[PDB]
C-alpha cells in the first residue's frame, strides 16, 4: 500500500512502513561481503574477507578493517563509499569525547551518538539515508570486552555475538548452537570458531590472504590486526 | 521526457539536456569567426537587426587593452559575465600591476559557470564569447560554451551554420599564420561571406571586425572603420 | 486444472510408486497449495556455481575442445565469478569461436582468456535483473 | 540554510483528519505493548522487550530511560524516534532546574515536550515521531500518569496501555484495575495484563517493571523483576 | 518512474541510478590509464581528434594539483577542472597548517569525501569525473589511487578508464611493475596505447604522457615529447 | 514476465517463449535451423535468454559515427542526380542525435523543395537546408539573441 | 513539465521570458519617433468606461530631467523599474556632477533586466522605449523584457506594433521634421484605436534640446486634434 | 471503478473518443447534446473547444426574492395556515435550493397526516422544518 | 524539489481557499463549545471529549483555557495545536501588561493573534491552525465582549457562537430564544443546557461530560467562577423539571 511521494521521500506508509530504510537494508547485498562478530570471556574476535578480482589489488588499500581508537577497532559492510564517510565522523566524535570529557569513550555511547545522526539521515527526505552498516567493538573497565553493531535505522545495538548482512542470517543460527549448550569462550576458542561460521556458509576453504581477522583482548588492550602468517597457524590448527 | 526537468538529473544516457538546449541558443546567434596568426590576431562577428530602421546590434566589445571578445546568444548573462570580465582585468592590473594571461583567466570563467550547471534551481549560461589576448608567448584564441569547456585554438567559429566556415578554414588556417594583419582581416570575413546567403551583402554596418596585436592595442572597428577592410575584395562566384 | 492436480495429490489415491518433479523461475505463484507438503514435499534451490565447482564444470568442457599443451584453468576460475554453469560453457565456446578468426588448429589459453574476459564481462552488462526471489 | 525548503508535508484531509500522523498511530499500534498504572502511593510502568534471537543480551539496551531521578518514562512504537526525544527532554528539564533550582513538575515536561513535538509535526519536510510516550513521576505528594501521542495531545489515565491489542487490554485494565491499590498490586495486575498478549515464555529479560515511589523513581533490576513474577502475577 | 531523478532518492533495487548513469558517462570519454613503477608513477592521456580540431596542447586532461601529485582525469572536462581546484585548495590547507608534502592517502581521501558528499543531496549532482592519483617520494614510495564517481577511494599498481578499459588493462599483467624501470615503462605503455583504440572509430588522435618520481626529484611534470621522443619511435615500429 | 500474479496477458506467450527455450533445453535437435531475434529496447528482457542456443552474441548499437552518417546517405543518394560539389564533412559534423534513417528523410527533403526550385539536379545547400528543416523540431522565432 | 520556472526550453530559451513577451500583445500600443529636432512619442490610453479619470493613467513618465521613457503592457510592473531608474541617474549626477546619457539608462536597466530566481521571482514583461537627448542630440532607444537592447529610430509596441511598424517604415524618412512626425503619429493611432480621437485618449511626449521641459502641457494637444 | 475494470488512463481514452465522436468528423446530425455536472474544474479544457464553445451557463445561488418565489410556486398547490409568513422563512434559511424548501413542505404534510389535516399550521411547519434543519446540521 | 510541495499556500481556481476549506471541516468535528449574552457576567461551556471514567481529571479546566486574569477562551480542535497558540497569545497579553501596565483589551488582542495565524497562510507552505477558539472578557470601554477565531485569519467575533457544526441548530434555537438585556445568567444557563439537551447526540446530559466556566464582573478582582458538577446536577434536574412542566400544557 503506497500513496503519494512516500516511495521517493521518508514518511509513513498507509500501514506505517518506511520504504527508504528497507531499500537501504538490502543495499548491503550490492557489496557482496560477510562479517561475523564473536565475543569471548576476555576476548572478542572480528572476522571478514575481501574480493581480489585483479592481481593489481593492494591488500593494504582494500583492507576493510578500520581502526577508530588505539584500543577500539571496527569493520563495515556493503559499499565502502558510504562507510568511509562514517569513518571520519566516528573518529571525530571519539576525539571530541577525549577533549570534552578528558577520558576514553565507552564505545557504548559512540554507537548511540552515531545513531542519532543516523536518525537525522532517516528524518530529512532531501538527503540520502546513508545505508552503510556500522560494526564496532570496545573495552570497558572490569566489564570485559564488548561488541556493538549499528544499522541505518537510527538506532544503536550491541550483543554477545551478532552477525548481520548478506549471508549472516545463516551464520547466526550456526553460532547460536555453538555458544550454548554450556560452551565457554577463550581466545583460541573464538578464533577457531570465526572460520567455522564462515565455512558453513561458504565452505570455500581458501588462502588466508583474502580474509582479515580482527581481535580485541585485554593483555595489551591496544587493537591489533593479525598477520597472515599467524592466521594460517590457526587455520591449520582447526583442521587436523 | 520528464527527466529533462532539472539540471541535476542525469539522463539514462548520461547527457544532460539543459546544456544541449543552451547549445541551441549558441547556434541561433550570429556567425562569428575568430582567427589568429603567429603575430597578430583578428576577430570577426556579424551584426543583425529585427527591423530596417533598427540599428544593427554590435557584438565585439572592448574589455582589456589587449583582450577583445565577441558574443552571441543571450545578452543578459553576456553582460553579467562581462562585468565579471572587467573585474578580473582591473584586479591584477591593481594588485600585481599587470594583466592576466587569458589561459589562466578563462579557468576562472569555467569555475564561475560550474556552480549554475550543478546546483538545483540554477540554470546554465548561454554564451558566445570568443576571447583573444596576448601574453608573452603571443596571441591566444579560446571558445566559450554553457558546458564550461574552453579550447585553445588558432581559429574557431560559432553561430548559425558556422561549420561551413570551418570547411574553408582547415586548408586556409594552416597558411594564414605567416600572413600580416592586412589580408588576415578579409580572410576572417571570407568565412562569414559563405555563411550568409550569396544573393545579398554583407554590408559595412552589418559586420564587426577588430584587430589586436602585441604592439597594437585592441580597437573596435565598425561602419566606416570597416570600409578599408572590405575594399579591394572579389565577390563570390555563382 | 490445479483442482485436478491438487485433488489427485490430496487423495483418495496412492502416488507413492510414481514420482513428480516441478520447476519454475520463482516460487511466488505456487500458492499455499503447492508450497504445502504432500504435493511438494521437498524443495531444492539451485545456487551459483562455486569456484571449486566452477573448476569442475570447466574441466568437462575442456575435454572435447582442442587446446595448446600449455593450459591453466585457475586463471579462468579467478577471472570468472558469479557466472551461470550455462554461461561458463557459452564462454568456453566463445573462446573457441574466437579462435576461428585466428584460423589456428591448436589454440593457446592466452587467446582464450582474451575472449573469456571480454565477452563474459559483456554478459555482466546484460546481467541486469538477475536477482530472483526465494 | 539543508536548502531550507520547510514545506509542511501533512495536508488536511477532506474530513479534517491528518495523513502522516494517523499513519504514525499505525506505527504505535505496530510497536510493543507497554502498560502503566497510577494507584495510591505512586505509578508503576510495565514494558516488554523480547529478543528475536538467543544471541541477544538485554543487560545492555534499556527500554526504561528515566529523565529525572523522580521522573521515569517508557514508550511504544519504534525505538529510534524514542531516543531522540529522550535526549531532547534531558536538555529540556535542565533550564527549569537551572533557573528555578527546583525539580521540574511532571506536568511541565509534557507541555514543553509536546509543544516542541507538535511543532515537529508542523515543521516542513520532516515526518512526525511514531512514538506514544507514557510519562509518570511524583510531584507535591500526588503522583501523576500521562500519555502522549504523535499528534502531541496529552491525557491522564489511572491505567492505560499501548501497542498491539491495546483496545482489548484497555477493557481489562478498566474492570481489573480500579479505585486505588498499593504499588504491589499495581505491579501484579500490570504483569497479568502484559502476560495477556505475551508469549508462552516469561523471563526477567522478557519485560521490565519501572516504579515511581513518592521517594522518587527507582528502576528495578531483572533480579526483582523475576522475583515478583515467577510465578507470574 | 521518478526514482532515478534525485540522487538522494533510493530505488526499489536498493541503489541510486544517478551514480550509475554518472559511471558510464566517464566511460564514453577517451581512454586514459595509469601505471606505477617502483621508483615513480606514470600517467597517460589520449586526446581524440574530431575535425582538426584546434592547436596541439590544448585542454589536456593532465593537470598538476600539487608539487608531487597530479591529475590524470577522464570524463567531462569542466567538472575535472573544478575538482582540480578543490584538490589545489585542500593541498594548500595542508601546506598552510603543516608545511610539508601532503601524503597521497589523506589527499585522495579529502577529495573522495567531497565526491561522496555531492551525492547525498538533491541540490547538486554526482560528479561525472574519474581520475587517477599517484605520487612518489623518498620517505613515501610509489602509490597509485583510483577514484570513481561513486566516491570509492582505493588504488592499484595500474588502472584503466575510458571506452577501452578491460582491453586497455589486459596487457598490464604482461608488464612487470617492479623490475621495469620507469624509463622503460614509458615506451611499454605508449606502444600498447598506439595499438589499442582502433583507428576505424577515430581516424586521428594524440597521446599525452606525464611522470613523477626520483628522476625528476619529486617534481611532477609532463614528460617532454621532444625529449627522447620515446613513444612514436617504438610505437610506430610496434605495429608488427 | 511482469512481476505479480495473476495474471499477465502475455503469460501464455511467456509460456510459449519458455517452451521455446525449453525446446532448446530438453531437446538437442534445436541446434539446427538458426533463429535471429531483435528488440527495440532491452528495458524488459527475460534473464532466461542467456545461452548458446538462446541469445548469446549481443551488441549495443549506438548512434552512427560521423564517417558512417556521411557514407550511408551517399549510398542512399547514389541513385539520385547530385551536383558534383559536396563537403560530406559538413553534414557529418552537423549531425548530432541524428539517425541513419533520418538521413534518408533528409535526402528526400532535399528533393521535396527541389520541385519548387525547378532544378533537375540536387545541390549542396539543399542538403543542409533539409537537415535544419526537420531537425531540430520547430519553430518560434529568432529573437532576444541580437 | 513545469521546470523551476528558470529552466531553458528544448528549442530553446527561457520559458517564462518567452511567455512574458506575449503579455506585450495584450498591452497598449505606443509609437515613438526620433527626429533631428527632438523625440516625439505617443500612446493610446485605451479608455474602457467614462468612469476612468483622464489624468489617472499616464503611459509616459520622465525618468531623468532630459530623459523620458514609455512603458508597455502592465503598468505597476514597470512602476518598480521606473522609480528606481530615476534614482540611478540621480546618483550618477551626484558622483560625476553630470547627467546620465540616454545610452546609460539602457545598461542601467539591463543589469537589473533578469534578477529572477529562487535561491540566492517573476521577470517583468513590460517593454521600454527610452527617449532623451544625450551629447549627440535627440535619441530614441528600445528595449525588451529579455534584456536585448537595440537602437530604433521609430519603434512601436503593444498589440498593433507589428501593423504599426508596417505603415511606419512606409512613411518614415530621415528628413522628417518634428512638426511632421507629430502629425504622422496620430495617423496610425486613429487607425488602430476603436474610440474617437479626443484629448483624453492619447498623449504626446516630446523633448528637444532647445525646448524643455516639455514633457508636455494641456491644451497643446487640443490644437493637434484639429490638425487632422 | 465498478466491478473489475481498468484503468484510470483507459477511462480517459474512452472519454477522449467521446470528444472526437462529439467534435466531430464527420457528422452534421443532431442529436443535440447537452452536458451538465457539479464541478467543471474536473473536466479537461481539451473538451471545451469542440463543445460547447458558444454557450455555457453557471447556476447562481438564489437570493431572498428568488427564494420567496420558490416557496410561492411549491405552496401554490398546498394549503397553509394564515399565520405562515414567507418573510421569516427565507430569512432563516441560508443557501438552499428549490428541493430543500420542497422537502420541508413534504415532511410538514407527512407530519400533518399523523393528525389527518390537509392544512399545515405554522407550528407544525416550523417543527417539521427543524427536522431537515437538524438533518443537514447533524453531520 | 518543487514537485514535492503540494502547494498548500496557493489558492484554488474555483475562488475558494483549498487548505482553509479542509481546515474548517476539522472545526465542524471534534470540539463543541457555546457562548451567550449575559449581563453582569459571561458564561462558557464545553463538552468533554473523553467521557471515560478512568481519567484522573487532575487537569482541572481542560477544554477551557485561561489566557489572562480578565479573559479566558474555549478551544475547539487539536489540543496541542492550540497549546502553541495559548502560550503565544499569553505572552502577547503579558507584554501588553508589561509595556503599558494596563490590562490588554479584547479587540487588539484577538486581532493580533488573527494576523499571526494569517502569516502562516500567505507564505511558507506551513500547516495552518485548524483550531477555532472563543474569547470572553471585560474592558472599561465596551464592557463584556464575545469573539471567535477563524483559521482564515478573520476573527469571527459575534454576540453568540456556533461550535462546532453540531451547534448550527443551537443558532436556530438562539434566534427563537434571542434576548437583549436579560440576565439572570441562570436563565441563559438553563438555555445553554437546553441546547445540549436536544441538539447534542448524547442524551441525559451527563454533568461529568460538560464543564461550565462562568466569569462574573467584580471590581477589581473580576471573579472567575469554576463550578463543580454537584451543583450542576440539581440545576440540570431543575431544567428537566422545567421540561416536565412544559409538557403539562397539552
Ligand atoms: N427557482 C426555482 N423554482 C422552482 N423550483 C426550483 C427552483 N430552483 C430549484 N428548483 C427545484 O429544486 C430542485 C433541485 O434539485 P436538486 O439539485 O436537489 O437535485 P439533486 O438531487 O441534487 O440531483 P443530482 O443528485 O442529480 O445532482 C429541482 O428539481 C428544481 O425543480
Amino acid at each position: 500500500s503506497s500513496a503519494g511521494f512516500d516511495r521517493h521521500i521518508t514518511i509513513f506508509s498507509p500501514e506505517g512502513r518506511l520504504y527508504q530504510v528497507e531499500y537501504a537494508f538490502k543495499a548491503i547485498n550490492q557489496g557482496g561481503l560477510t562479517s561475523v562478530a564473536v565475543r569471548g570471556k576476555d576476548c572478542a574476535v572480528i572476522v571478514t574477507q575481501k574480493k581480489v578480482p585483479d592481481k593489481l589489488l593492494d591488500s593494504s588499500t582494500v583492507t576493510h578493517l578500520f581502526k577508530i581508537t588505539e584500543n577500539i577497532g571496527c569493520v563495515m559492510t556493503g559499499m565502502t563509499a558510504d562507510s568511509r564517510s562514517q569513518v571520519q565522523r566516528a573518529r571525530y566524535e571519539a576525539a571530541n569525547w577525549k577533549y570534552k570529557y578528558g577520558y576514553e569513550i565507552p564505545v557504548d555511547m559512540l554507537c548511540k551518538r552515531i545513531a542519532d545522526i543516523s536518525q537525522v539521515y532517516t528524518q530529512n527526505a532531501e538527503m540520502r539515508p546513508l545505508g552503510c552498516c556500522m560494526i564496532l567493538i570496545g573495552i570497558d573497565e572490569e566489564q570485559g570486552p564488548q561488541v556493538y553493531k549499528c544499522d541505518p535505522a537510527g538506532y544503536y545495538c550491541g550483543f554477545k555475538a551478532t552477525a548481520a548482512g548478506v549471508k549472516q542470517t545463516e551464520s547466526t543460527s550456526f553460532l547460536e548452537k555453538k555458544v550454548k549448550k554450556k560452551f565457554d569462550w577463550t581466545f583460541e576458542q573464538t578464533v577457531e570458531t570465526a572460520i567455522t561460521c564462515l565455512s558453513t556458509v561458504l565452505s570455500i576453504d581458501f588462502k588466508p590472504s583474502e580474509i582479515e581477522v580482527g581481535v580485541v583482548t585485554v593483555e595489551n588492550p591496544k587493537f591489533r590486526i593479525l598477520t597472515e602468517a599467524e592466521i594460517d597457524a590457526h587455520l591449520v590448527a582447526l583442521a587436523e | 521526457n520528464q527527466y529533462d526537468n532539472d539540471v541535476t538529473v542525469w539522463s539514462p544516457q548520461g547527457r544532460i539536456h539543459q546544456i544541449e538546449y543552451a547549445m541551441e541558443a549558441v547556434k541561433q546567434g550570429s556567425a562569428t569567426v575568430g582567427l589568429k596568426s603567429k603575430t597578430h590576431a583578428v576577430l570577426v562577428a556579424l551584426k543583425r537587426a529585427q527591423s530596417e530602421l533598427a540599428a544593427h546590434q554590435k557584438k565585439i566589445l572592448h574589455v582589456d587593452n589587449h583582450i577583445g571578445i565577441s558574443i552571441a546568444g543571450l545578452t543578459a548573462d553576456a553582460r553579467l559575465l562581462c562585468n565579471f570580465m572587467r573585474q578580473e582585468c582591473l584586479d591584477s592590473r591593481f594588485v600585481f600591476d599587470r594583466p592576466l594571461p587569458v589561459s589562466r583567466l578563462v579557468s576562472l570563467i569555467g569555475s564561475k559557470t560550474q556552480i549554475p550547471t550543478q546546483r538545483y534551481g540554477r540554470r546554465p549560461y548561454g554564451v558566445g564569447l570568443l576571447i583573444a589576448g596576448y601574453d608573452d608567448m603571443g596571441p591566444h584564441i579560446f571558445q566559450t560554451c554553457p558546458s564550461a569547456n574552453y579550447f585553445d585554438c588558432r581559429a574557431m567559429s560559432i553561430g548559425a551554420r558556422s561549420q561551413s566556415a570551418r570547411t574553408y578554414l582547415e586548408r586556409h588556417m594552416s597558411e594564414f599564420m605567416e600572413c600580416n594583419l592586412n589580408e588576415l582581416v578579409k580572410h576572417g570575413l571570407r568565412a562569414l561571406r559563405e555563411t550568409l546567403p550569396a544573393e545579398q551583402d554583407l554590408t559595412t554596418k552589418n559586420v564587426s571586425i577588430g584587430i589586436v596585436g602585441k604592439d597594437l592595442e585592441f580597437t573596435i572597428y565598425d561602419d566606416d572603420d570597416v570600409s578599408p577592410f572590405l575594399e579591394g575584395l572579389e565577390e563570390r562566384p555563382q | 486444472t490445479l483442482m485436478e492436480l491438487l485433488n489427485q495429490m490430496d487423495g483418495f489415491d496412492t502416488l507413492h510408486r510414481v514420482k513428480m518433479i516441478m520447476a519454475t523461475n520463482r516460487p511466488d505463484t505456487l500458492d499455499p497449495a503447492l508450497l504445502r507438503p504432500g504435493r511438494l514435499d521437498r524443495k531444492i534451490h539451485i545456487d551459483l556455481p562455486n569456484e571449486q565447482a566452477r573448476l569442475d564444470i570447466l574441466k568437462i568442457h575442456a575435454g572435447p575442445i582442442t587446446k595448446h599443451g600449455e593450459i591453466d584453468y585457475e586463471a579462468i576460475v579467478k577471472l570468472s565469478d558469479g557466472f551461470n554453469g550455462a554461461d561458463l560453457r557459452n564462454v568456453c565456446t566463445e573462446a573457441g569461436m574466437f579462435a576461428i578468426r585466428a584460423d589456428h588448429d591448436f589454440v593457446v589459453q592466452e587467446d582464450f582468456m582474451k575472449a573469456v574476459r571480454k565477452v563474459a564481462d559483456s554478459k555482466k552488462l546484460e546481467s541486469k535483473l538477475d536477482y530472483k526471489p526465494v | 540554510a539543508e536548502r531550507g525548503y520547510s514545506f509542511s508535508l501533512t495536508t488536511f484531509s477532506p474530513s479534517g483528519k491528518l495523513v502522516q500522523i494517523e499513519y504514525a498511530l499505525a506505527a504505535v499500534a505496530g510497536g510493543a505493548p507497554s502498560v502503566g498504572i497510577k494507584a495510591a502511593n505512586g505509578v508503576v510502568l510495565a514494558t516488554e522487550k523480547k529478543q528475536k534471537s538467543i544471541l541477544y543480551d538485554e543487560r545492555s539496551v534499556h527500554k526504561v530511560e528515566p529523565i529525572t531521578k523522580h521522573i521515569g518514562l517508557v514508550y511504544s512504537g519504534m525505538g529510534p524516534d524514542y531516543r531522540v526525544l529522550v535526549h531532547r527532554a534531558r536538555k529540556l528539564a535542565q533550564q527549569y532546574y537551572l533557573v528555578y533550582q527546583e525539580p521540574i513538575p511532571t506536568a511541565q515536561l509534557v507541555q514543553r515536550v509536546a509543544s516542541v513535538m507538535q511543532e515537529y509535526t508542523q515543521s516542513g519536510g520532516v515526518r512526525p515521531f511514531g512514538v506514544s510516550l507514557l510519562i509518570c513521576g511524583w510531584n507535591e505528594g500526588r503522583p501523576y500518569l500521562f500519555q502522549s501521542d504523535p499528534s502531541g495531545a496529552y491525557f491522564a489515565w489511572k491505567a492505560t496501555a499501548m501497542g498491539k491489542n491495546y483496545v482489548n487490554g484497555k477493557t481489562f485494565l478498566e474492570k481489573r484495575y480500579n479505585e486505588d491499590l498499593e504499588l504491589e498490586d499495581a505491579i501484579h495486575t500490570a504483569i497479568l495484563t502484559l502476560k495477556e498478549s505475551f508469549e508462552g515464555q516469561m523471563t526477567e529479560d522478557n519485560i521490565e517493571v519501572g516504579i515511581c515511589n513518592e521517594a522518587g523513581f527507582r528502576r528495578l533490576t531483572p533480579t526483582e523483576v523475576k522475583d515478583y513474577l515467577a510465578a507470574i502475577a | 518512474t521518478g526514482y532515478d531523478l534525485s540522487a538522494s532518492t533510493f530505488s526499489p533495487d536498493g541503489r541510486v541510478f544517478q551514480v550509475e548513469y554518472a559511471m558510464k558517462a566517464v566511460e564514453n570519454s577517451s581512454t586514459a590509464i595509469g601505471i606505477r613503477c617502483k621508483d615513480g608513477v606514470v600517467f597517460g592521456v589520449e586526446k581524440l581528434v574530431l575535425s582538426k580540431l584546434y592547436e596541439e596542447g590544448s585542454n589536456k586532461r593532465l593537470f598538476n594539483v600539487d608539487r608531487h601529485v597530479g591529475m590524470a582525469v577522464a570524463g567531462l572536462l569542466a567538472d575535472a577542472r573544478s575538482l582540480a581546484d578543490i584538490a589545489r585548495e585542500e593541498a594548500s590547507n595542508f601546506r598552510s597548517n603543516f608545511g610539508y608534502n601532503i601524503p597521497l592517502k589523506h589527499l585522495a581521501d579529502r577529495v573522495a569525501m567531497y565526491v561522496h558528499a555531492y551525492t547525498l543531496y538533491s541540490a547538486v549532482r554526482p560528479f561525472g569525473c574519474s581520475f587517477m592519483l599517484g605520487s612518489y617520494s623518498v620517505n613515501d614510495g610509489a602509490q597509485l589511487y583510483m577514484i570513481d564517481p561513486s566516491g570509492v577511494s582505493y588504488g592499484y599498481w595500474g588502472c584503466a578508464i575510458g571506452k577501452a578499459r578491460q582491453a586497455a588493462k589486459t596487457e598490464i599483467e604482461k608488464l612487470q611493475m617492479k623490475e621495469m624501470t620507469c624509463r622503460d615503462i614509458v615506451k611499454e605503455v605508449a606502444k600498447i596505447i598506439y595499438i589499442v583504440h582502433d583507428e576505424v572509430k577515430d581516424k586521428a588522435f594524440e597521446l599525452e604522457l606525464s611522470w613523477v618520481g626520483e628522476l625528476t626529484n619529486g617534481r611532477h611534470e609532463i614528460v617532454p615529447k621532444d625529449i627522447r621522443e620515446e613513444a612514436e619511435k617504438y610505437a610506430k615500429e610496434s605495429l608488427k | 514476465k511482469r512481476f505479480d500474479s495473476e495474471k499477465a496477458g502475455d503469460r501464455e506467450v511467456q509460456r510459449t517463449m519458455l517452451e521455446l527455450l525449453n525446446q532448446l533445453d530438453g531437446f538437442q535437435p534445436n541446434t539446427q535451423v538458426k533463429v535471429i531475434a531483435a528488440t527495440n529496447r532491452v528495458d524488459i528482457l527475460d534473464p532466461a535468454l542467456l545461452r548458446s542456443g538462446r541469445l548469446d552474441r549481443k551488441i549495443e548499437f549506438p548512434m552512427p559515427n560521423e564517417e558512417a552518417r556521411a557514407r550511408i546517405m551517399q549510398i542512399h543518394s547514389r541513385k539520385m542526380n547530385v551536383s558534383p560539389d559536396v563537403n560530406y564533412e559538413e553534414l557529418a559534423r552537423c549531425t548530432d542525435d541524428f539517425n541513419g534513417a533520418q538521413c534518408k528523410a533528409v535526402c528526400v527533403e532535399a528533393g521535396m523543395i527541389a520541385l519548387r526550385r525547378g532544378a533537375t539536379e540536387l545541390t549542396h545547400e539543399d542538403y543542409m537546408e533539409g537537415i535544419l528543416e526537420v531537425q531540430a523540431k520547430k519553430k518560434a522565432n529568432l529573437q532576444y539573441y541580437a | 513539465y513545469d521546470r523551476g520556472v528558470n529552466t531553458f526550453s528544448p528549442e530553446g530559451r527561457l520559458f517564462q521570458v518567452e511567455y512574458a513577451i506575449e503579455a506585450i500583445k495584450l498591452g497598449s500600443t505606443a509609437i515613438g519617433i526620433q527626429t533631428s529636432e527632438g523625440v516625439c512619442l505617443a500612446v493610446e490610453k485605451r479608455i474602457t468606461s467614462p468612469l476612468m479619470e483622464p489624468s489617472s493613467i499616464e503611459k509616459i513618465v520622465e525618468i531623468d530631467a532630459h530623459i523620458g521613457c514609455a512603458m508597455s503592457g502592465l503598468i505597476a510592473d514597470a512602476k518598480t523599474l521606473i522609480d528606481k531608474a530615476r534614482v540611478e541617474t540621480q546618483n550618477h549626477w551626484f558622483t560625476y556632477n553630470e547627467t546620465m546619457t540616454v545610452e546609460s539608462v539602457t545598461q542601467a536597466v539591463s543589469n537589473l533586466a533578469l534578477q529572477f530566481g529562487e535561491e540566492d521571482s517573476r521577470p517583468f514583461g513590460v517593454a521600454l522605449l527610452f527617449g532623451g537627448v544625450d551629447e549627440k542630440g535627440p535619441q530614441l532607444f528600445h528595449m525588451d523584457p529579455s534584456g536585448t537592447f537595440v537602437q530604433c529610430d521609430a519603434r512601436a509596441i503593444g498589440s498593433a506594433s507589428e501593423g504599426a511598424q508596417s505603415s511606419l517604415q512606409e512613411v518614415y524618412h530621415k528628413s522628417m521634421t518634428l512638426k511632421e512626425a507629430i502629425k504622422s503619429s496620430l495617423i496610425i493611432l486613429k487607425q488602430v484605436m476603436e474610440e474617437k480621437l479626443n484629448a483624453t485618449n492619447i498623449e504626446l511626449a516630446t523633448v528637444q534640446p532647445g525646448q524643455n521641459f516639455h514633457m508636455f502641457t494641456k491644451e497643446e494637444l487640443e490644437e493637434v486634434i484639429k490638425d487632422i | 471503478y465498478d466491478s473489475n475494470s481498468g484503468g484510470e488512463r483507459e477511462i480517459q481514452r474512452t472519454m477522449l473518443e467521446l470528444l472526437n465522436q462529439l467534435d466531430g468528423f464527420d457528422s452534421r446530425g443532431d442529436v443535440k447534446v447537452i452536458m451538465a455536472t457539479n464541478r467543471i474544474e474536473t473536466l479537461d479544457p481539451a473538451l471545451i473547444r469542440p463543445g460547447r464553445i458558444d454557450r455555457k451557463i453557471e447556476f447562481p445561488l438564489p437570493d431572498e426574492k428568488t427564494k420567496k418565489r420558490i416557496f410561492q410556486i411549491h405552496t401554490s398547490r398546498m394549503t397553509l395556515a394564515d399565520d405562515v409568513t414567507l418573510d421569516d422563512l427565507i430569512m432563516a434559511k441560508d443557501d438552499l435550493s428549490g428541493a430543500d424548501i420542497k422537502a420541508i413542505c413534504t415532511e410538514a404534510g407527512l407530519m400533518a397526516l399523523r393528525e389527518r389535516r390537509m392544512k399545515v399550521t405554522n407550528e407544525d411547519f416550523k417543527k417539521s422544518k427543524e427536522n431537515v434543519l437538524y438533518k443537514k446540521q447533524e453531520g | 524539489s518543487r514537485r514535492y510541495d503540494s502547494r498548500t499556500t496557493i489558492f484554488s481556481p474555483e475562488g475558494r481557499l483549498y487548505q482553509v476549506e479542509y481546515a474548517m471541516e476539522a472545526i465542524g468535528h471534534a470540539g463543541t463549545c457555546l457562548g451567550i449574552l449575559a449581563n453582569d457576567g459571561v458564561l462558557l461551556a464545553a463538552e468533554r471529549r473523553n467521557i471515560h471514567k478512568l481519567l484522573d481529571e487532575v487537569f482541572f479546566s481542560e477544554k477551557i483555557y485561561k489566557l489572562n486574569e480578565d479573559m479566558a477562551c474555549s478551544v475547539a480542535g487539536i489540543t496541542s495545536d492550540a497549546n502553541v497558540l495559548t502560550n503565544e497569545l499569553r505572552l502577547i497579553a503579558q507584554r501588553y501588561l508589561l509595556q503599558y501596565q494596563e490590562p490588554i483589551p479584547c479587540e487588539q488582542l484577538v486581532t493580533a493573534l488573527c494576523d499571526i495565524k494569517q502569516a502562516y497562510t500567505q507564505f511558507g507552505g506551513k500547516r495552518p491552525f485548524g483550531v477555532s477558539l472563543l474569547y470572553i472578557g471585560w474592558d472599561k470601554h465596551y464592557g463584556f465582549q464575545l469573539y471567535q477565531s477563524d483559521p482564515s485569519g478573520n476573527y469571527g467575533g459575534w454576540k453568540a457562537t456556533c461550535i462546532g457544526n453540531n451547534s448550527a441548530a443551537a443558532v436556530s434555537m438562539l434566534k427563537q430564544d434571542y434576548k437583549e438585556g436579560e440576565m439572570t445568567l441562570k436563565s441563559a444557563l438553563a438555555l445553554a443546557i437546553k441546547v445540549l439537551n436536544k441538539t447534542m447526540d448524547v442524551s441525559k446530559l451527563s454533568a461529568e461530560k460538560v464543564e461550565i466556566a462562568t466569569l462574573t464582573r467584580e471590581n477589581g478582582k473580576t471573579v472567575i467562577r469554576v463550578l463543580k458538577q454537584k451543583e450542576v446536577e440539581q440545576l440540570i434536574k431543575k431544567h428537566e423539571e422545567e421540561e416536565a412542566k412544559a409538557e403539562r400544557e397539552k
